[PDB]
RNA sequence: AUAUACCGCCAUCUUCAGCAAACCCUGAUGAAGGCUACAAAGUAAGCGCAAGUACCCACGUAAAGACGUUAGGUCAAGGUGUAGCC
């Protein structure tokens, strides 16, 4: 079948999902190497909402 | 004359006015009784050339008033057209399962529903007013899975099957606190559309709007309470019922966001405390800061039913079972 | 907009000839003339009948083989001889087609008083040309 | 059935041993630290933002060694299952290397003006059965436009992993695999198709090794 | 009797270049929209222009001109729906 919303969760939260329900018939084959070495962070997308009041980006000057 | 008469498809093309018969006459027979050893007989066997009598012919002319009649009952048969949400109306119609792929890939478990139809127009340049059909499925097979997706083309039976083909590839899966239900009672807006949707336990029905209950019955959820509020488009609910049921804590996770136990009490049992969920690996020994009283922006909607006050001819009615 | 001979296209689900997805300016360029006979040449004589023999044909052939007279006719003629070509289905018992073949070979003999002398080629399906 | 050679790198960590072929003072002389001005400076990678050096902004090389090492060890698990690989990039400065690169291992590569829905659409682009690139790998993320390139977006939807170059200007959400790095410098890139190269021709090779090993058994 | 039921044959824009099935994407999955070669989402069978063909050439004039627009025109060329007269 296949599920291409790329917002309402990441790659893997889908293909995890949707073999739990058993709708695929096969996993893919890169499915069992993030099952070994996830990244470090999640890759799901999240609307980029842009920085209003007092509120500065968190990184520092080199000096 | 002879050559004043046609063909058959210059005879219909001019009867039917599409623009803004042949099956029972067999080759071999002929109004005056009539047979001939080509065809029409035991073939090259009577070998010879003879007529019928009168009577007998009135025995088998007779015959074709009873085919054709018979044959024509046939065509004025009234097709048993499961009723979607009312008759005259493509609400929850059933189609049949979508349609398999170009190497295989089968959907046999799932099931199509309509939504809503829409006779949807746009002026264009040359012709005017630009009817096209915009229809609306979902798609799921209970267990958990569901889609949905729109079609829209200038066809009835065309635009369905493009809504059918999208929709199984835009899934999502619901998860479900064990099959019958969901989480947590969500409330949440899809732009205009307040859905109020909370956790029911077994036997309860599905006493949901028209939409929600076609599409539980299709992810599986048997029965929740949710009152839809403000404006009710049949797209925009949808897409409202469908992120809140994925944005959804399961109690593994409520467990390992906080570390702690997830316990459950059952009125219907009593105190015992059946753990649904440990955390998946450490075990936090601090306890929960338990602040009563806290700021969760409840509702009023609950408050009124709660505290039962008010009061509505059609708040609980004794419909159908689902 | 002329419509003479021209298969409108609506949809691809009509299946179309390749004498009939010409229009009808083709007739030398990328078809040719159905019947054959010396009438219309100039300046010679009984061409006047020689159309009345000609659509008189097409118009008992597609008769006494109904619903499996697949494409057009081919009615030539050489001298006392005429010959007709023609196309059929395969789907009625080659008994009841040579029957057929029998019968109008001595039906039109007698009534245009010529040897008529009809050839068939099978096809078995409709040679379709354009899906439109 | 010999999923047996499949079943055991996974329980292995660094099969390849791939942290041999990379390491921080390497990184470095390839400038990948550099990056564009802090005015353009995405608000998704601030968590890879050393500081802004007047007005120019380094990327922890700290954090992209325990990248680079769990990407490249992604890339390297990969070739070794066979699977199909892409290089998608659209500077116009590499345009030569990253195809020279793909000729030289045994993957492919894609260039050029990306056709819209080239993934989307791959029935009836390409054939009726078509296998899709099971990895996608990206040297540059952002277009000639400097906009998200579009096989961000649809190697998300149609479920294939992607690792890419993540730079100070590009968003790092849809990238399963981030390596936050300069990219328009061709020092980086030299390296950068130094070791997304290397990892996969050790990977060719390790498979023909242990394949004949069965075979021998 | 009805071209305000139609086939059949055409007029007009047409001295046009468009129309399009089927898929994909974008619009929070709204009516719809889908242009950027130092290229940001389109792909395309099919039709028409074109190209070939006739005439005295490759020029030219013909022929060709889709989908639609005007309930265009014709029951009085022929056929024929409905209603009528017999
Ligand atoms: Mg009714
Ligand atoms: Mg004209
Ligand atoms: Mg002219
Ligand atoms: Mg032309
Ligand atoms: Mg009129
Ligand atoms: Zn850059």
């Amino acid at each position: 079948a296949g599920s291409r919303l790329e917002t309402v969760g990441s790659i893997f939260s889908r293909t995890r999902d949707l073999v739990r329900a058993g709708v695929l018939k096969e996993k893919p084959l890169w499915f069992d190497v993030y099952d070994a070495f996830p990244p470090l962070r999640e890759p799901v997308f999240q609307r980029p909402r842009v920085r209003y009041g007092k509120a500065k980006a968190p990184i520092q000057d080199i000096w | 004359s002879f050559f004043t008469k046609l063909t058959a498809d210059e005879l219909w093309k001019g009867a039917l006015a599409e623009t803004g018969l042949n099956r029972g006459q067999i080759i071999g027979e002929g109004r005056y009784g009539f047979l001939w050893p080509g065809l029409n007989v035991p073939l090259m066997k009577v070998q010879t050339i003879a007529q019928r009598s009168k009577e007998e012919q009135e025995k088998v002319e007779a015959d074709m008033i009873q085919q054709r009649e018979e044959w024509d009952r046939k065509k004025k048969m009234k097709v048993k057209r499961e009723r979607g949400w009312s008759g005259n109306s493509w609400g929850g119609i059933s189609l049949g399962p979508p349609d398999p792929g170009p190497c295989g890939e089968t959907y046999e478990d799932f099931d199509t529903r309509i939504l809503e139809v829409r006779n949807v127009f746009t002026m264009t340049a040359k012709e005017g007013r630009k009817k096209s059909i915009r229809v609306l499925v979902a798609v799921g097979n209970g267990k958990g899975a569901a889609g949905f997706s729109i079609g829209k083309a200038t066809d009835r039976m065309d635009a369905f099957r493009k809504a059918k083909n999208r929709a199984v590839h835009h899934l999502h899966y619901i998860e479900r606190y064990e099959d019958h239900t969901i989480f947590h009672d969500i409330s949440l807006r899809f732009k205009r559309t307040h859905i109020k949707m909370k956790k029911q336990p077994k036997g309860y029905g599905l006493r949901c709007h028209r939409a929600i209950i076609t599409i539980c019955r299709l992810i599986g959820i048997k029965d929740m309470y949710a009152k839809v509020s403000g404006s009710i488009n049949m797209l925009s609910l949808t897409q409202g019922l469908f992120r809140g049921l994925s944005r959804q804590e399961t109690h593994q996770q409520l467990a390992d966001k906080k570390g702690l136990h997830v316990v459950e009490i059952r009125e219907e049992c009593g105190p015992l405390p059946i753990v649904v969920a440990s955390p998946r690996g450490p075990l936090r020994k601090d306890p929960e800061p338990e602040d009563e009283v806290p700021d969760v922006k409840l509702d009023w909607e609950d408050v009124k039913t709660a505290q039962g006050m008010k009061r509505s001819v059609w708040s609980n009615l004794k419909r159908a079972a689902t | 907009k002329n419509r003479a001979a021209r298969v409108r296209v609506s949809k691809g689900d009509k299946p179309v000839t390749y004498e009939e997805a010409h229009a009808p300016h083709y007739i030398a360029h990328r078809k040719g003339w159905l019947s054959l006979h010396t009438g219309n040449l100039d300046g010679e004589d009984h061409a006047a009948e020689r159309t009345v023999e000609d659509v008189f044909l097409r118009k008992f052939m597609w008769g006494t083989f109904p619903g499996c007279l697949a494409d057009q006719l081919v009615l030539k003629r050489r001298g006392n001889q005429l010959e007709i070509c023609a196309v059929v289905l395969r789907q009625l018992s080659p008994h009841k087609y040579y029957f057929l073949v029998g019968y109008s070979e001595t039906l039109l003999s007698y009534f245009y008083k010529c040897p008529v002398r009809l050839h068939l080629q099978t096809v078995p399906s409709k040679v379709v040309y354009k899906y439109l | 059935f010999n999923d047996k050679i499949l079943n055991e790198p996974l329980k292995h960590s660094d099969f390849f041993n791939v942290k041999e072929l990379f390491s921080v003072r390497s990184l470095f002389d390839a400038r990948v630290h550099l990056g564009h001005k802090a005015g353009c400076r995405h608000r998704f990678m601030e968590p890879y933002i050393f500081g802004s050096r007047l007005d120019h902004d380094i990327i922890d090389l700290e954090q992209t060694a325990t990248h680079l090492q769990l990407a490249l060890n992604f890339t390297a698990h990969m070739a070794y299952r066979k699977g199909i690989i892409l290089f998608i990039s659209r500077n116009r400065q590499f345009s030569y290397l990253i195809e020279n690169m793909a000729r030289d291992c045994g993957e492919y590569a894609h260039t050029r003006y990306f056709r819209g829905g080239m993934l989307t659409n791959a029935r009836l682009l390409f054939g009726p059965t078509v296998r899709l690139p099971d990895l996608i790998i990206f040297l540059h993320t952002l277009n000639n436009i400097f906009e998200p390139h579009v096989a961000v977006r649809d190697a998300a939807k149609m479920n294939i992993p992607t690792v890419g170059i993540v730079d100070t200007n590009c968003n790092p959400c849809l990238i399963t695999y981030p390596v936050p790095g300069n990219d328009d410098s061709p020092l980086a890139v030299h390296l950068y198709c130094r070791l997304f190269q290397t990892a996969i021709t050790r990977a060719k090779e390790k498979r023909q090794q242990v394949e004949a090993l069965y075979r021998l058994q």
